[PDB]
Order: C-alpha cells, then structure tokens, then sequence
C-alpha cells in the first residue's frame, strides 16, 4: 500500500538554526470527518500554516506574511496543499493505515509480583506489570478475595515504549494474610475475555 | 535558460564522455533525459541540488554530478555503442512539475573510428524544362558520403542565408539499408522565381555543416582526418 | 506511474481533426503534461493539467484529465502544417516525469492546382552527374522509396515561397547507377497519370 | 485539536550548520518509517508494516531538499536569528518487569531535545557498552522541541549499575540517569 507525503511549498524572497516542516492529519470518528493542517516552522516558531479549516494559508507571525500571501496568489501551489486532505489524508488512513496501524493488536503480559519477602500479617505492596500491548486504551483492576477494591491502588499512567509497545503498572496496598490469595484483572481490547493473573498468599 | 555542450560529438567505444549542462532560471532540479526511437524520453539522472544526483529509470552505464546549482553534467565511463543516441539536459522546480529542456545533444559512439566520413556536397542547377513551364527555379543540393549523420545544411543566397522557399529532407537517407550501417545522405532543396535565377549575378550557395572529430583523435587509417568542417557548393 | 502512446505515427491533410491517443496508469495522483517537439529543437511544454478530472487547453489544443478512462488524449480541430513535430505525453505523480514513446505528425498543405513534373538537374561540379525533381504534385500523393536497392528516393518534402504566397511539395531521387532516367525514377510509385514529362 | 487519530504524514526537519536532515512518518505518537537519507531507502520501525505498505523514499528526500531551501530563506528573512538550546531530561526504565538472569531491555527517555543533535551513550559499571543498542529518531514535540528513545539490551543482575549517558550542548556537561536491578 503505497502511503503518499505532504509537499512542502518554496519560501519567497557557533549558532545553529533549525528548520521543521509537517503534514498533520487529524482524524475526528474515523475518515468520516478529517481536519488538514500543514506547519512551517523556523527555530521552534511556527510561521505560516495552512488549516484545513480556513481553506488556505495564514501566517501565524509577522515572519510568515511573505510566504503565505505568494502561495494563496498562485492557483497551483493552493490547490496542490488544499487537496492534500484526501490525496494524503484520507489515502493513507484509508490504505496503508486501514491495513497496518489500525488494525495491528498486541496482547499484554501481565505478572503479579510482590516487593518485600512474603510477610504474613505484615503490610506489604503487590504490584501487576502489563506490558507489551497495543492499542493504548486499557483498563486495570485489583481482585483481593473476590471482591474488586480501589482504596491503596495506584497506577502509573500510560508508558509509552517507542517500540509501538505500551506499558503500565498497578501497585496493591495490601497485607499478605494466610490463606487468602489476590488476583489482578485487566480489559484490553486486544483480546475477547479479560485476561486474569492470581497469586495465592 | 539552459545550454548543453558540447551539442554534438563523437566517441570511440569504451572511451569517456562528458556531457555538460548550465541552465541560467535558478532551478533546483535537473534531470538528464535520452532520446530514442520506440522509447521516446528516458530519464537516466536528476538532481535535487548541489551535492544531489538521483537514479531515473534508466542509470546503468552513466554516473551523474551536481558540483553547483546552475551546472549538472552526465558522465559516462566505459562507453559503449547502446549509449548513442541524443540526450537532453533539464532544468525545473521541485517536484519537477514543471521542466525546461535544451537545445539537444547528438552522441556517437563507434566500435572504433574507422567510419567516419565528412560530407560530399554539389548544387544541381534548374532545368530550362521548368523555369519556363512554370516560371518557378528549383536548385537542388545534395550532401552524400557522411557518416554520422549529424548534419546541419543550411542555404547561403549571395553570402546570406536565407530560408524563404526551402525544404530539406526530414531524416538523412541510409545509402546502404541492408548493412549494419553505411554513410547517409541528404537531400534539400530551394525554389525561386525564374526571372530571379536568370541572372548570373544572384549568386546561391549550398552549405553542410559536418560534425566528426577534432584534436584528440587518433587517426589510424589513410585519409585526412574526417574532423568537423563545412562543405559546400556554388552557382549562379 | 507510466505513460502509453499508442499513436505511432500520424499524418494528416491540413486543416483536420487531430487526435493523439494518451493512456496513464499511476498508484497516486499524477499530473499529466503534452509536450511538443519541433525537429531541430528540444521538447517544449504544450499544456498541462494537475487536478484530474477536467481540461487544460493552448494554442489550439486542448486535452482533457479523464480519470475514468486514465486518459489525456489530445485533441485540435484545425490542425495547421505549422503543427508537424512529435508530440509527446508525460505524466508525474512522483519527483520526475515519465514520457510516452511519442507520436509524429504531419500536416500537409492544401494544393490548390496540382502540376505533376518530373525534371532534371546538372550540377555545377561536372555535367553527367544529375538529379531528377518530382515536384508540384498534390498533397496527397505517395512517395514509396526505391524497390530496387541502387536508386535513392527522398520522401515528400513541402516547400514555401514566403514573398510569393506559393507552396509546392517535391521529392528529389537519384542514384550513382550509370543508367538512369527520370522515367524509372518513380517507377512503383502510384503518381499522378497527368505529370509532365519533358525533354 | 482533537480527534481520535492523527497522523503525521510527512516530518521533515533540516539543521544548519552540519547540513543535517531527518524525514519520518508518525502515527497515534509511534514512528511507522524514516527515509534514510544517505541509503536513499524507507526504513520501517515494524519490519511487518513494511511488508503490507510501502513509501518511495524520494517522496522524502525531495522534501528535504525544499526544507533545506526555505531554512536558507527564513535565516536571512530574520537575519540569522539564532536558536536557543534546552536542557534534555532523560528517563531510564525496563521494557517490561525485571528478573535477575531473564534477558530484558533497558529503554532510556531523553525528552525536550532541542535543537535535534544529542549523544546518548550506555554505561555498565562506567563502562561504554556498544552491542545491544538500538536509537530511535527523533519525535515531534507540541513545543516544536524533541525527543528520541535508545534501548539496551541487557541480563538483569544486582552484580551491575546502568546509567543513560546524554550528551548535548544545552547541557554545561554530560548528565547520566542512574539505574540498577535493586
């Protein structure tokens, strides 16, 4: 599925300066709505922008006003942006994406692990690691003896890997009492029956 | 604009080529495209700037260089006899939506050198048969032997050149079809009223710009060297 | 992305419909382009469209980005002799153009008063070698090459008296066989039964 | 500025001086490809989503060129105006939960990267490791800054300390996260 690119326009006419250029497509309920918007931007500033949403494009400082008014008056160069929304756009949400991103599922590993050696009767901290799982909404809970709880339960929020990977972690504030054995449970798209993790104190 | 040199030249087989291009529009791209028959334009290297050079469709045999922005010139080592033909040389903007070519290049490339052969020019006169049945002089001139066929004929009435009634042949004529190859030939001609040509002081002059060798060529053979030159023939 | 010209070749009296056939094939969304070649110079821009789906129109000419049909056929309705070169499609969905094989037009005068002739000419070196000059024949007419092998023939070739208003085709032949007489010149050439044959 | 997607299709950025250039593809925040400028070829972070699409990589080194262009232009239109370096923050963490002797992964976070030149070198024990260390690009901030992810893979135990070793010039000296298996 070839995947098509943004054109970025010509601008008119020891320090470093750095320059950046980017074609970002919003996609609001799938590609049935699309909002186009292409930034230029100069050491961190962003000069001249085009929206979607204003149908051509602005210059958002003083530094842009050359560019943006050259690139309006020519017919060519407006277009060839604005049709953007769906030669890049929609193409490639409904391409390549469609079949590689939105629809790649990875399904977490959770493990329930316990800091301190298994004290009975003396408080301690359990802690359930999800990891490697995609997409990004997910839920997490803490099962005590059957019975779900929130109080003493924290979780860091989404860790993102880099590697398309995500990651989380729950930690239990509880008492490793006899007999009795806990439980983390976890909701994930990325698979039909919750997937249950249990550790028998 | 946009000028290539050399515009034409000759080339023994595994010699080294060098194709030149200087376009004066600050143009950001370039591209070195090859003409053919049954192939129309090729593309064979581009560039996006200095320092860029890029592979077209067809790359094998040639190497390209963007040493400055308005100069882009193709490079072909090894040359072979697959790499005759003419080539045009480019300029235009990014994303090449919009592209200026030059004036041309014709290259041969020879298995040796052993074939090339300047033109052999001569002016035919009108007959009385047609200056009276139709008032209309026709001279005819003809420019035989050549080989290759870079050719560029060209009408000298009285020491100016003139193009008012004249047609000359579209391609060359292969004297020997059936070889491998052979010398070509061609054909022009000039029409003028009768009352003109009735005048043995309107002098007329047919001139063959020839294309061959030149200094660096090693000339291994008998004749004098078929280097470039201009034949011609007169009458009045 | 790549370009088909089906035309090979085209020729056409003066004043015609033209009609040059262009067929793309892109994975993007490519812009096409005609471009015409004068014999003796480098290919020009004739006209262009980016956006598909409507035409785009110069000196002439106009051709239309069917998208449907992933075509850009070119069109003229009055088709001038100015008009003979090689005509050449390209499209660019990418960062180069890619060109078509290429199609040659020729667009014959009008002859307003055909005048069928076959003379003779001497040149000026020495006096046996001559030329024989098919000229003034109608714009329509064909010219074939030599059958034979020792005779050359040269294909029609239009010529223009500026300050005269007169155009006139014509077609020199010749051949370094001692034996030659403008009566075999054009032998198995289907030529007006009316030329003039002097002498 | 919301919606349920956004895709980032064309990142182009250009450095001068050093003539630097990096030009990727980003989805939901994950890099999906990068054109290596100097092999000329798309290089996809999911060898598998290279097998279902595709991307020429000249789409991104003709940008390239036009980004290299206009960064000449804006220089002069603001007369050399200069860019004001930052000082990275890094974060060291493992892929997944640690257990001494099972083969894991160390992933260092370096964030507010700007401008997008940094080092960022792993230490054991004090000791410039090599092998085993994969970089990725860098990623696009709403800040117009940067940040880039470097992994090491490693064996979990108490017998070695790590540390993420990041060297940039907005940093009066290198500054290293400490990390260990404790």
């Amino acid at each position: 599925f070839e995947a098509q690119k943004a054109k970025a326009n010509k601008a008119v006419d020891e320090r470093h300066f750095v320059y950046q250029f980017m074609g970002e497509c919003y996609f609001t309920n799938g590609t049935q709505r699309i909002r186009y918007v292409t930034r230029y931007i100069y050491n961190r500033e962003e000069y001249v922008r085009y929206d979607s949403d204003v149908g051509e494009h602005r210059a958002v400082t003083e530094l842009g006003r050359p560019d943006a008014e050259y690139w309006n008056s020519q017919p060519e160069i407006l277009e060839r942006t604005r049709a953007e929304l769906d030669t890049v756009c929609r193409h490639n949400y409904e391409g390549p994406e469609t079949h590689t991103s939105l629809r790649r599922l990875e399904q977490p590993n959770v493990v329930i692990s316990l800091s301190r050696t298994e004290a009975l009767n003396h408080h301690n901290t359990l802690v359930c690691s999800v990891t490697d799982f995609y997409p990004a909404k997910i839920k997490v809970r803490w099962f005590r003896n059957g019975q779900e709880e929130t109080v003493g339960v924290s979780s860091t929020q989404l860790i993102r890997n880099g590697d398309w990977t995500f990651q989380v972690l729950v930690m239990l504030e509880m008492t490793p009492r006899r007999g009795e054995v806990y439980t983390c449970h976890v909701e994930h798209p990325s698979l039909k029956s919750p997937i249950t993790v249990e550790w028998k104190a | 604009a946009v000028t290539q040199s050399p515009r034409n030249k000759v080339a023994v087989t595994g010699g080294k080529v060098t194709l030149s291009c200087n376009q004066t529009n600050n143009h950001n791209n370039m591209y070195w495209y090859r003409q053919d028959t049954g192939h129309g334009l090729r593309l064979i290297h581009y560039s996006y700037g200095a320092g860029s050079t890029e592979k077209g469709d067809i790359p094998d045999g040639y190497k390209a260089s963007r040493p400055s922005q308005e100069n882009f010139s193709l490079i072909l080592e090894l040359a072979t006899p697959s790499q005759t033909s003419v080539y045009f040389c480019a300029s235009g903007d990014f994303w090449g939506d919009t592209l200026y070519f030059g004036a041309g290049t014709r290259l041969s490339v020879l298995e040796d050198l052993k074939n090339v052969f300047p033109p052999e020019v001569a002016v035919f006169e009108p007959s009385e048969a047609e200056i009276s049945h139709t008032q209309k002089a026709t001279l005819v001139c003809l420019a035989t032997g050549f080989y290759p066929d870079h050719v560029e004929l060209s009408w000298w009435v009285n020491g100016k050149e003139v193009h008012s009634g004249v047609c000359t042949d579209p391609q060359p004529l292969k004297e020997q079809p059936a070889l491998n190859d052979s010398r070509y030939a061609l054909s022009s001609r000039l029409r003028v009223s009768a009352t003109f040509w009735q005048n043995p002081r309107n002098h007329f002059r047919c001139q063959v710009q020839f294309y061959g060798l030149s200094e660096n060529d090693e000339w291994t053979q008998d004749r004098a060297k078929p280097v470039t030159q201009i034949v011609s023939a007169e009458a009045w | 992305d790549s370009v088909t010209q089906m035309q090979g070749q085209v020729t056409l009296s003066e004043n015609d419909f033209l009609f040059i056939n262009c067929t793309y094939s892109t994975t993007g969304y490519p812009t096409l382009f005609w471009y015409v070649q004068y014999s003796g110079e480098g290919p020009q821009l004739l006209l262009q469209v980016t956006t598909a789906n409507n035409k785009g129109s110069s000196r002439g000419f106009e051709a239309t980005y069917d998208k449907g049909t992933t075509s850009f056929h070119l069109q003229k309705t009055s088709v001038q002799e100015i008009d003979s070169a090689v005509y050449y499609c390209a499209a660019n969905s990418g960062t180069y153009q890619r060109f078509g094989t290429g199609t040659k037009l020729q667009v014959v005068p009008n002859i307003q008063n055909p005048d069928p002739a076959v003379y003779q000419l001497r040149d000026s070196k020495s006096s046996d070698k001559s030329v024989c000059l098919f000229t003034d024949f109608d714009s329509q007419t064909n010219v074939s090459q030599s059958k034979d092998s020792d005779v050359y023939i040269t294909d029609k070739c239009v010529l223009d008296m500026r300050s005269m208003d007169f155009k006139s085709n014509s077609a020199v032949a010749w051949s370094n066989k001692s034996d030659f007489a403008c009566a075999n010149a054009f032998n198995n050439s289907i030529i007006p039964e009316d030329t003039f044959f002097p002498s | 500025i919301e919606a349920d997607h956004v895709g980032t299709y064309g990142i182009s950025v250009y450095q001068s001086p050093g003539d630097i250039g990096q030009y990727t593809f980003e989805f939901d925040g994950d890099e999906l490809f990068y054109v290596d400028l100097d092999k000329k070829e798309t290089v996809w972070m999911l060898p598998e989503f290279g097998q279902l699409a595709s991307f020429d990589p000249q789409g991104g080194l003709q940008n390239i060129a036009v980004v290299k262009h206009n960064l000449g232009v804006l220089t002069k239109r603001s007369n050399s105006t200069p860019a004001t370096n930052e000082a990275p923050q890094a974060t060291v963490f493992p892929k997944s939960p640690v257990l001494l002797g099972q083969p894991n992964t160390l992933i260092c976070f370096v964030d507010n990267i700007f401008p997008p030149v940094i080092n960022i070198t792993w230490l054991r024990n004090s000791k410039s490791v090599a092998d085993g260390v994969y970089e990725t690009s860098f990623f696009v901030n709403r800040d117009y800054s940067f940040h880039k992810l470097s992994y090491l893979t490693f064996i979990p135990s108490d017998d070695d300390i790590y540390d993420c070793k990041v060297e940039h010039w907005g940093l009066e000296e290198p500054v290293l996260k400490h990390w260990e298996p404790e």
